[PDB]
């Protein structure tokens, strides 16, 4: 009577239940793994807080409406409030981690929308100037608030044209990374596992993300007749497998 | 032959003849047998 | 191998052909599966398609310029083209981009191919005879400021010497400072409030700095130089969707404003052929 | 000293030569490798994922709308969209699929096309896709169209449908740049029977529709991409 | 091996040399079955006959010509032959076509030699010393518009770089959809009332361009590029009458009209030696 | 580096010779061959069909 | 020796010593013997 | 070959970080004898800082 | 007479090589070695002798 | 594969793979152990 359908995930002392899944995505088929002593490059013995760090933080929910374009989170920055995770990302000169993400959202028979829950592994934004303007920093650290794709242009930000993935890339590609679909009519949830990728073996946590998380309304959101025109999206995240190295005096970052 | 010391120097590498799309196909947590049901 | 199996009506209650797409998956679907076929070999290993084959052909990188003529009296020789850097790359001429940016993460050999030509648009007794120099002067080294500095030595700095009209080839073992180039690099250099963005952080490797060994005769000589760049050895990993938009910079992934529609539209219907 | 003869192409520079060059920088040492998940190892493991097709191309100015393929409740009989099958220009274009396909000068293979269902979960509907080998015209109602390589996808639980375009042809190597002897047909999708919405609900639907191609496909001879230029070299 | 065997007289009921030609075979008859022979050996293998050695010399298949000049204010390089083209062919120069045309299929793997000469018609100081670069920019592939385009970075499609005076070699693979290249079509690229007819159909291969990759000098130089194209490891298939009438087209069978009787008639006689 | 002295003929272009020259496009992958009614080896072969002779030549 | 490692590379093929004009002066459906009558 | 070994905390009267210098010695003194270390290796061997290499180009 | 090929780079003086080169006065003969102390392989060697840092670059 | 008669024609020597810094490192009459006492 196991289906596809119903799971739980359980991490710290957290647990999540969906009864209307479909599967779950484990990016590049690998799941989150510590750093062996053959990759290993700093001397340092690492710090491994498992379960006060590798619990589920929610971050606070969004609201599609029928104008959305889509939203994007940066990790580990998204995280880089929740609890005893951010003070060790603060705190340690490199910190490596992978997680879970579990995106929610649930409405009736009746309703139609599909979203795309999607990982990209670095990706860089564009600058919406063109040129060679950058994409200042706090533009890029949108923290646990994730930059909304349907808000205005800044300066100094990144572009946020929906049809061009933020980089120069088409929409409709953007399915040859990790992603799943929420499409009200099946699933309710998408959930996927992102092991750790870099090109080093660990990294800072704040001068570099090393994943976005984009959910974007495909299928625009469709209510039933004379319902409230809108839905929640939430997005909970957990990681995992999450190491620590390099102790000191605790990061400034800008802004 | 190599005539150099340096594995830089050697010629192209040769085919891979590795080969495996499922870790971009089929990424899924539980495996998903074709013919049977996608979500039971 | 076989291409196509043969196979012959169905009637069942095991369906493969309807399926999830929400999954995240792309169900392995073959003709046999929905139409009734016959059996037929491959005859072929898809041996072109190999990343090695893919990024290990030449591919112009840059093409500089640099002249050979009389020093006296200039007070910049940089300026004159008297000699002339190029800030290592392989970005810049975005047809090898494209490619390149297919991937996250990419390792290759090389092996450098330079190709250098005299040009003498005013006037001149004859061609003369010259010997190009190449040299990597990269993060520590010294500079080259004039045509001929103490730099040109280059005792522990690696530099070529070939005639202009050939062709200067090489290669090089991966020299990146972490295990992978990013061809892309979601991060600073550092937690600065206005430091820059981009790979432009990384991608840290010196400039080649080319010069003219020979004098200057009586007329003025224009050498143009094309690198050429081949991969070997090739390792890369995470795909990625395709360069859509045209490219405005080395290192940022930004796009032009007021670009054109990069999806053709219809002549016609969505029903048109 | 071995006495030899020059050829002819000697000092000559192939840019697809394969040979050996000395190392401008000996015992140097590069940095070990670590594991990073994700290596490609050929480009026909990457055109197997499937990716979105901007069907509805109708629009002018590139848009989110142009991947979605509306249906009508209550229409019988009639045709939901039309494409041909130049997989190398159109909407196939801008895939994946199509912007690797246009690397190459010739492909053969089976396709592999398939429709996600986005309405409500209490509608209803049955489709028919036809496939119509090179040699016909594109299909102009559905009569015409089901005596060719069809599916009738029945909307329900299972929200997609897979049908694949069989490798139909004479010659094994199509050009993957539009041409007539080497053409590979046209694909339709009609109402089998019609879209039904439950009450209370109102308004089109749409279809998401993927491309991929089968494990079956062939690319070969390479060469330079159409979809990429410019008009001076980049700078930092 | 015997070239002929001994034989003598003959008073048989069994005769060798009445057949009936109607029935289409060429009866195999020798000397030896009509006068009395004496035994001859062969000593040859007919080694000089075999079609890998009939189709396997180099011929000129091609001469096209570009000119080194300053662009400035061109405004159709190609019309400037400030670079050049070449619809790959193997039917434009008669001479190899013949040899071709002798049979219906045919499959042999390539190998180009490309001639290159410099000429200076009109008053010039010098010599310069240029290098071609030649390109396949096939169909999909990116035609040069300008004899400097993106282009000629050619990073994913093969071209050489040699220098005028010398030679380029390499060779090709069968590239032809088909098992066989066909000689001769009798057909249509698709049941159209207008569509062309031959083989013009279906000899898809894009083009070849060449150029010069120096700048311009003072004066002007004309180069002159000759293809040469030998078969390597050919196959042919079914013989048929050879080319009778002069040749009007690329690719189709069409002879000139009001051509000249092309059996010489007898000065005498059907009786004169 | 080892020793070596060219001889007359160096650079000379045969259109009579049969050597080696690298392949333009590597990896590539031909068509398979199927089987044709017909293959000629020889001009040897064909010589042996007889053909009529336009022996009337007076026109 | 090959220095190259594709086919197309290699020089001309050596000859073929197959030689069978049977296909093209012979192509009749039933034997004809020398000697024997043509049409019995 | 290791660059690092793994090693622990410590409380000892065997101080391998007091040294006189005056004696003239550089004691080999390596992270892991101060702070606690993970296991490490080399990955290299010293090639390009030979001697033979240092004046051979 | 074997046929050779030149490639790209051929006559090219890359000063970062390690190819052979022709004895300008054969038979000639070394002088013995004798014993020195002090003899140094790697410069990895001597950089693990401690010098003094001038820390105090204030003036 | 050496063409030349003489030795200094040979190329470049190969890695010595001797390093040793304790003549330099470490040149004291009385051994020191890293952990024991400098002066006793
Ligand atoms: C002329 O002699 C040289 C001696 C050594 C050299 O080394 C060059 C190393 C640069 C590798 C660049 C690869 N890359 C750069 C950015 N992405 C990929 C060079 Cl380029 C030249
Ligand atoms: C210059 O580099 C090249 C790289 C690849 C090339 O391939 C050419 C293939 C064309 C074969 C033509 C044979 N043919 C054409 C019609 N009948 C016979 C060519 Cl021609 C040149």
């Amino acid at each position: 009577g196991y289906s596809d359908r119903v799971q739980q995930i359980t991490l710290g002392n957290s647990t999540i239940t969906t009864q209307e899944a479909a599967n779950a995505v484990v990016c590049y088929a690998e799941w989150p793994e510590y750093l062996p002593d053959v990759d290993a490059s700093d001397v340092n013995k690492t710090s491994k807080p498992d379960t006060s760090v590798c619990r589920f933080y929610t971050l606070d929910s969004k609201t599609w409406t029928t104008g959305s374009k889509g939203w994007c989170w940066k990790l580990p920055d998204a995280l880089k409030d929740m609890g005893v995770f951010g003070q060790n990302m603060f705190f340690h000169s490199l910190g490596r981690s992978g997680y879970t993400v579990h995106v929610q959202c649930n409405a009736t028979k009746f309703h139609s929308g599909c979203l795309l829950v999607v990982v990209i592994p670095e990706h860089q934004l564009a600058s919406h100037e063109g040129g060679n303007v950058s994409v200042k920093y706090t533009f890029t650290h949108p923290g646990e608030r994730g930059i909304d794709l349907s808000s205005a242009n800044e300066v100094g930000g990144p572009v946020k044209d929906v049809l061009y993935n933020m980089n120069g890339t088409l929409l409709g590609n953007l399915l040859i990374f990790p992603h799943q679909f929420i499409n009200l009519r099946t699933n309710n949830t998408a959930t996927i596992v992102i092991p750790y990728i870099n090109s080093v073996p660990i990294d800072s946590m704040t001068r570099h993300n090393n994943v976005s998380l984009m959910v974007i309304p495909i299928a625009p959101l469709t209510v039933p007749t004379g319902a409230t025109p809108s839905l929640p999206i939430t997005v909970t995240i957990a990681p995992m497998c999450t190491e620590f190295s390099g102790i000191r005096s605790k990061s400034i970052v800008p802004q | 032959i190599n005539y150099y010391k340096d594995a830089a120097s050697t010629s192209s590498a040769g085919q891979s003849l590795s080969m495996d799309p499922s870790k971009f196909t089929e990424p899924v947590k539980d495996l998903m047998l074709k013919g049977a049901p996608a979500l039971n | 191998t076989v291409a196509s199996i043969s196979s012959g009506p169905k009637h069942t209650q095991k369906v493969p052909i309807l399926t999830a797409n929400e999954t995240g998956a792309t169900m392995p679907v073959l003709p046999s599966d929905s139409i009734e076929t016959r059996t037929t070999y491959m005859h072929f290993n898809g041996s072109e398609t190999d990343v090695e084959c893919f990024l290990g052909r030449a591919a112009c990188v840059h093409v500089t310029e640099i002249q050979n003529k009389d020093a006296t009296g200039i007070d910049n020789h940089r300026e004159a083209k008297l000699f002339n850097d190029w800030k290592i790359n392989l970005s810049s001429l975005v047809q090898l981009r494209k490619k390149l940016e297919l991937f996250t993460y990419v390792r290759f050999d090389s092996e450098y191919t330079i190709l250098a030509t005299a040009s003498q648009p005013d006037s001149a007794n004859y061609s003369s005879n010259l010997v190009v120099q190449a040299m990597y002067v990269p993060p520590g080294a010294p500079n080259p400021k004039e045509w001929d500095d103490y730099t040109w030595q280059s005792a522990s700095n690696p530099s070529v010497f070939f005639k202009v009209g050939d062709t200067s080839r090489f290669s090089v073992p991966y020299v990146g400072l972490a295990s992978a180039y990013n061809c892309f690099y979601d991060g600073y250099s550092h937690d600065d409030a206005e430091t820059q963005y981009g790979i432009t952080v990384l991608n840290h490797m010196g400039s080649m700095a080319f010069r003219i060994v020979n004098e200057h005769d009586e007329h003025k000589t224009l050498v143009k130089i094309r690198v050429y760049h081949r991969a070997k050895h090739v390792e890369a990993w995470i795909p990625r969707a395709p360069r859509a938009l045209p490219y405005t910079s080395i290192g940022r992934t930004n796009y032009p404003k007021n670009t054109e529609p990069v999806i053709k539209k219809r002549k016609g219907d969505i029903k048109s052929y | 000293g071995l006495p030899t003869t020059t050829l002819p192409g000697s000092g000559q520079f192939l840019t697809t030569d394969d040979r050996q060059s000395p190392s401008a920088l000996p015992n140097y040492e590069p940095t070990p490798r670590i594991h990073i998940p994700g290596k490609v190892h050929n480009l026909l493991e990457i055109i197997q994922v499937d990716t979105l097709i901007p069907m509805n191309n109708t629009h002018t100015k590139d848009e989110v709308n142009s991947y979605l393929i509306p249906l009508n409740a209550n229409r019988q009989n009639e045709q939901v969209f039309g494409t041909n099958l130049f997989i190398g220009d159109g909407v196939f274009k801008t895939t994946l699929l199509g912007e690797i396909v246009q690397y190459y000068t010739h492909w053969s293979g089976s396709l592999r096309f398939s429709l996600m269902y986005t309405g409500p979960a209490l509608s209803s509907a049955k489709l028919i896709l036809a496939y119509t080998p090179p040699g016909a015209r594109g299909p102009q109602d559905r009569r015409e169209a089901m005596l060719g390589t069809h599916v009738v996808w029945d909307i329900g639980l299972q929200s997609t449908i897979v049908m694949t375009i069989p490798w139909t042809s004479g010659v094994q190597f199509r050009y993957t740049d539009p041409d007539t002897y080497t053409s590979a047909g046209f694909l339709s999708c009609w109402y089998q029977t019609s879209l039904i919405l439950p009450p209370e609900t109102t308004g089109q639907v749409y279809l998401l529709s993927f491309i991929s191609a089968c494990p079956d496909f062939k690319l070969r001879l390479m060469k330079d991409t159409q979809t990429i230029s410019q008009t001076v070299a980049l700078t930092e």
